[PDB]
């Protein structure tokens, strides 16, 4: 993936979260916790839904074409009504072939894209009270209990709140 | 702001994605199996083997081919003045009336089967100084005698084929398609028997085009007891022009028209059963699904269908990639 | 570094891009209407109305077809040894001359087309034993009777047709092309009254291939006062062969031959109005500017023209999305 | 936008911007003013004007071809000569479609990467002397006059000019 | 974790990326020269100048046409029942025997090179009342007079030619190709001399067609030492019909069939000559190898070929930019 | 390039590094030295020869087709051949072409893309220890002898380890 997140950084997925494709576990001053992000999840969901849409959109009616199939043997311009259907098949098959490689090459990283996002906000969200510890979690360097992890997953988390007392803890260089 | 707090504790957020336990496998630029936790699939593969009757109008064939219809085999006669969007040919068809061949027998099926209607107007031809409505013995209708209900074979009155010189004017809205033939004898006493002269002579003109055929003498093989041919022959003629029929002998004269159309209309040879449902693509295999972008059903289709392809299956990833932690 | 500061403050930079208060719709894979800052349309739709009499030779055939500019017809004398890159055939066009007919007229019109010359080179044919120069009340050379400028109607000398046998040889450099006939009388009386036998026969052969057409005597409809027709036919000679053309009577002989070319010329059925400028994209619309990739205009083209699709609108985004504060 | 920088953390664009198409707004020591960025604003417009060159380019000549339009009914060759012409029309309009379509894709995420490689520069040249607020915006720890502004902007910012300052006031743990 | 250090010092870490002196330059959608660090070829653009002979089956013609190959022309005895995969025509073929033309040339060409055999089986026709196996002083069979030795030139015993009737089932699996023609005597006396009758005729029939050619009596050009020609036809008989072949002059009987064959063979014309060598693919300038996926040697192919492309170049990137330390 | 590393922050390419795609250049205390990173140079060299194995892959074979080269004028039939064919190569150079352009587009990205996760990899994995100078290098601020470069090197570098040491003389803000 062009971001590195899934099947990267986050080494493997969640086989347990079953209500979002992506989410935060935590485990805070009250106990460990999942749950699911919507939003993202949506993002995700909604552009999928868009290319799928294009691509299962518009079938071309076609009545009377050329025959397809012979029973005697004529030559030239049998050999020529071959020759078109043919082409036309070969080069109708390349088509899908390319577009859905294209296609499932581009949505890997689509949805790779939404999880490297979620992180990214995630982490200038908590700003100086969180370090990356580079397997997809953040510690949060301060007492952050169940509504604190219920404010960084509604978008609503304070950083200035905690600021000091992350801030203190973080650099207590004393050891 | 608070105040100082005597515990002193982090916390641990982790960022993360589900995973599936089954999971599909698909084709990518750089891989042709990664898996993903969940695709579609983009080639519809199957019929239900039936032809839906609706909503385009199937014209079942049964046991006549549209040629047949149109020149109008006695077994044949319940097509007249019928009507379709697709005509089904059957591979049990079968004829049994005059032998008869058309040459470039392709482009009429063609031209008959976009058509779309086999809707007959008799014309007031009149033939003067030959025998009408011959018919054979071939050529049953019912128990006597008979011929196609379309055409009228010519014979010559007492010892007499006058050049017949007929014209039939279309001063009509619409193209007419005039469909009329020449009899080879096969033998020269049979020629002269019938047509008089030693060698017959069809020419049918327009202002635009005229074509000339001569019968040909000579022992084809036996087919329904009789060794001689009729060669079949059409003419479109526009409106505003004239029809001139000219003959000496042989011709196998048109009771009048066919009306052309301009419409959707096809024939597909197909032996599947039509059945009441809906469904608008139609391949000779039976109707298939318009869902899918791609078929791979039959290269042969009428109606909005999906495009057919080589491939049996193009799966398209409508998910993320698939790491799972267990396996399953 | 420095030394401690008296002041203390901050300062806020933002990073940010522009946006339109108008800007376009665009289609992406997963979007089909995105908006962004500016796009650029990629289907040209207009033609000016005009086609353009430059860069390409552009022949305008005013009310003769290509066909009767070269068979000859009076009206047409004008086209002779003209010569085109693209020839404009107009819908007005007519003919008015003895009534012909060309079986496979599209071929000749074809391999004329892409000949792009009507250069003939006249021939000293000699006809021994004929009558030459016959001309039809049908077709007016001025207050008299006439003919095609390019062939030459043989009837009885005396009281005779002999059999004529004559040859001529391409001993030039490059292929000839021979255009031909045969007459079709529409009485008995008229074949044996212009060409004395029965049946008359044209057997035109060279080295490589030969063709016999009997004629075919019957009445067609009137056509300027005439029932006949004839029927015209073409020979190519290649570098080195004999045309030997062969006939005991109803021979239209040719005059000569057309040279012929391998250019990029072809011919294209118009009524827009030729005028003075340069485009070298044309349709029967009239020209199109080859900016755009792509085009609407029409599916018949000639010269250097964008590639005709079904779309109308195909937008290329060259611009940012728009996400705008306010609106305008 | 795989990057998430336009649409993304940089809320909305600014339609005052009329002298290119990122740049950078201030608040400063001796008053608030704007200046659009020409470096990446021509490298956004270079790959554009390159994509528009490659598909405006080569138009195919061609002359005598086959007939197009028919006047009377002809039959087989005719039927022949229609499909060649319809099978034809129909894989060019869906190669026309397919690439404005790969393409305009293309272009929105090729914009949206410049945004975001601007950003992530000047992230770079600030060094430790600012905080990312997550809104494309970041915070200056240090006093910043016009000059100083003007040099983060022409890339001449020497952090270390600041760095005892900043670092001082960005961590005083005393609130 | 650890005590305080009595040094202080810090590292420096340098992420980079390799970079090569020389690199190719790329194609991109944004850019049309783009230096990569390594590019391969995509397009086969050179031949190796030679058929190899592996795995096809090649035949040469040497200097027979397949047509001339099939007719039996005698300077081309040596293919008869021969088998290919793909039949090379040399630009250097020639014929020396009665000339002939074959209507349609190009599709007999088609059907005998599909079928990929040569393989002949006499039948017992028994011509009765006509002298067999008159030949000509313009094919000659070693010393004397000669004709095709798949072809049977029926003339009149003594004073008469009576109407050949003859017939012959096909009883047999499979469908059975019969060559068959007719003479077209340059002279009347010619045509009454040999025949007898002053116009032939020939009618070959089976149950599902029939074709009647009559001669064509005219002077044509002078291919050795003859101004006759005769001209070929081909008739396919499938299992369960029967041939009727019927005529009263001017036959050129067939002395049997040739099987026909459902495979891959082709027919090719190239001068290029055949080698010993392993090579899937074949173009008419010799093979090429078909490891890359596009070719641009020639348009026409035989076997597993890469697919023709104008583009004679088309490198695809199989490295990252190339940035190099250096630029001059 | 989407992710702005090579050609962008990393201003050239080394032509000395014989032994990888990529790699590390140090200097410490005790010398300098560089040395290729194996697990990226896989991930770049596997992605190309998967694209380029599909499209090196499935010659499709044909055996007797329409005639291609005609030495006689015949019109209508032969007009129809010559048009089937040329519309064939037409359709057929326009998906070779569009296919290679969009191929090497996508290679440049992602091998762009593995310099920038082996970055960001590297980044993550220091910690609090070392600041990024912009450059793709990274000063390490705390001594770092040539097994320390080598565990940064083979992803065992243990931040903890060096933290006091790094984060004090990083912020010691006294000069
Ligand atoms: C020319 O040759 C053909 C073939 O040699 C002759 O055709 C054959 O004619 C006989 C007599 O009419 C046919 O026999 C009939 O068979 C049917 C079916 O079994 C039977 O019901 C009739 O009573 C009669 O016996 C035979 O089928 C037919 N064969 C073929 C292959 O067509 C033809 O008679 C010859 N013509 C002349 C004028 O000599
Ligand atoms: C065979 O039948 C055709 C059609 O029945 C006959 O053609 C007709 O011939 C008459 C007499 O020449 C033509 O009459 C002339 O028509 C013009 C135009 O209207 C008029 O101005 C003259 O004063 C005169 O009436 C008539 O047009 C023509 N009709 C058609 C449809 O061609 C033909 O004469 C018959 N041939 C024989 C040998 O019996
Ligand atoms: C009809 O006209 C053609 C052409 O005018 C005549 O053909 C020519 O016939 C002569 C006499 O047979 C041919 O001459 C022979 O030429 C060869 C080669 O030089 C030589 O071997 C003979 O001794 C004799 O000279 C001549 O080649 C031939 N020319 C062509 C172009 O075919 C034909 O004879 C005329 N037919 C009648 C019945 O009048
Ligand atoms: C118009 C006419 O006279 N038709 C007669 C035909 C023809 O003589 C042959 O079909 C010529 O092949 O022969 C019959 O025996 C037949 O069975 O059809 C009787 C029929 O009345
Ligand atoms: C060679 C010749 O004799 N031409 C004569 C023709 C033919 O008899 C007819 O065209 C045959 O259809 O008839 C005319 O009345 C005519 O008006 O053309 C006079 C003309 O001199
Ligand atoms: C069956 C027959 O009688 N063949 C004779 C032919 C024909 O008369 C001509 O080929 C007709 O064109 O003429 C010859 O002079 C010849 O050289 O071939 C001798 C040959 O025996
Ligand atoms: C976010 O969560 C906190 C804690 O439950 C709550 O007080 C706050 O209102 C929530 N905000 C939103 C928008 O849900
Ligand atoms: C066929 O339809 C036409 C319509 O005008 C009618 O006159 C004709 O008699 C019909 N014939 C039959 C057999 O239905
Ligand atoms: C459809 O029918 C054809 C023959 O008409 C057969 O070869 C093909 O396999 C069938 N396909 C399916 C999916 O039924
Ligand atoms: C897989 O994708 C298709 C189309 O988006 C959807 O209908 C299907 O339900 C998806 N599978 C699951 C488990 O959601
Ligand atoms: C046509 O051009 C040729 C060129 O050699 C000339 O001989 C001939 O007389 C010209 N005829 C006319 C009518 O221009
Ligand atoms: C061009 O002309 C055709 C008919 O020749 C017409 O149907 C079409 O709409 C015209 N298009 C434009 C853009 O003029
Ligand atoms: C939109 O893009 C086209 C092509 O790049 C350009 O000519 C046009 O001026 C652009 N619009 C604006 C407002 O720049
Ligand atoms: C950047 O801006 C500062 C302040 O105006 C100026 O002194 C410096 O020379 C500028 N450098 C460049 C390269 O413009
Ligand atoms: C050709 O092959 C057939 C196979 O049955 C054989 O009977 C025939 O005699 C062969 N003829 C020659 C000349 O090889
Ligand atoms: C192949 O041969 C053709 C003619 O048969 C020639 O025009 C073409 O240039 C040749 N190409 C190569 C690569 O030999
Ligand atoms: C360039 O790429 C091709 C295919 O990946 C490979 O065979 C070739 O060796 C590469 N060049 C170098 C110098 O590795
Ligand atoms: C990494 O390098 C250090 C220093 O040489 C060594 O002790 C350690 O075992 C290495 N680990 C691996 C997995 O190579």
């Amino acid at each position: 993936g062009l971001f590195g997140a899934i099947a990267g950084f986050i080494e493997n997925g969640w086989e347990g979260m079953i209500d979002g494709w992506y989410g935060f576990r935590h485990q805070n001053s009250e106990g460990t916790g999942q749950a699911a992000d919507l939003k993202s999840t949506q993002a995700a969901i909604d552009q999928i839904n868009g290319k799928l849409n294009r691509v299962i959109e518009k079938t071309n009616e076609k009545f009377h074409q050329i025959e397809k199939e012979f029973s005697e043997v004529e030559g030239r311009i049998q050999d020529l009504e071959k020759y078109v259907e043919d082409t036309k098949i070969d080069l109708w098959s390349y088509n899908a072939e390319l577009l859905v490689a294209l296609e499932n090459q581009h949505t890997i990283d689509l949805t790779g894209s939404e999880m490297n996002k979620l992180f990214e906000k995630t982490r200038r969200q908590l700003r100086e009270n969180a370090e990356e510890m580079g397997n997809g979690c953040f510690k949060i360097y301060h007492k952050c209990d169940n509504a604190c992890i219920e404010s960084i997953r509604n978008g609503t988390y304070d950083h200035d709140v905690y600021r000091d007392e992350a801030l203190n803890n973080r650099f207590q260089i004393k050891g | 702001q608070d105040l100082p707090g005597n515990d002193n504790s982090t916390a641990t957020l982790c960022l993360g994605h589900h995973a599936v336990p089954n999971g599909t496998l698909v084709k990518t630029i750089t891989d042709d199996q990664i898996e993903v936790t969940n695709a579609t699939e983009l080639v519809q593969s199957s019929s239900t083997g039936k032809i839906c009757n609706n909503p385009h109008r199937i014209l079942d064939g049964i046991d006549c081919t549209l040629i047949d219809a149109l020149l109008g085999d006695p077994h044949c006669d319940v097509f007249q003045n019928e009507t379709w969007d697709l005509f089904v040919e059957r591979s049990k068809a079968f004829s049994n009336c005059y032998p008869y061949d058309v040459p470039d027998y392709a482009s009429l099926r063609s031209l008959v089967a976009s058509s779309g209607t086999l809707e007959f107007i008799t014309e007031g031809f009149t033939w003067t100084g030959v025998t009408q409505n011959g018919g054979s013995n071939a050529c049953k209708r019912g128990p006597g005698s008979g011929f196609f209900s379309r055409l009228n074979w010519l014979t010559k009155s007492g010892s007499t084929y006058p050049v017949l010189n007929v014209t039939m004017p279309n001063n009509d809205n619409f193209d007419k398609l005039y469909i009329w033939g020449i009899h080879h004898p096969s033998t020269n006493q049979e020629q002269t028997s019938l047509y008089v002269q030693a060698s017959g002579r069809v020419t049918v003109s327009t202002r635009r085009s005229q074509q000339t055929i001569i019968p040909n003498i000579g022992s084809r093989p036996w087919v329904r007891g009789l060794s001689s041919r009729i060669s079949i022959y059409w003419t479109i003629v526009k409106p505003g022009d004239v029809l001139v029929i000219n003959s000496n002998g042989n011709l196998i004269a048109p009771r009048g028209y066919f009306k052309m159309r301009t419409g959707k209309s096809s024939i597909m040879r197909s032996d599947a059963p039509i059945d009441t449902c809906i469904s608008e693509c139609i391949t000779p295999n039976g109707s298939i699904p318009n869902d899918k972008p791609f078929q791979n059903v039959n290269k042969i289709t009428y109606g909005a269908c999906p495009k057919y392809v080589k491939q049996n299956t193009l799966k398209l990833a409508t998910g993320m990639r698939n790491v799972p932690e267990k396996q399953t």
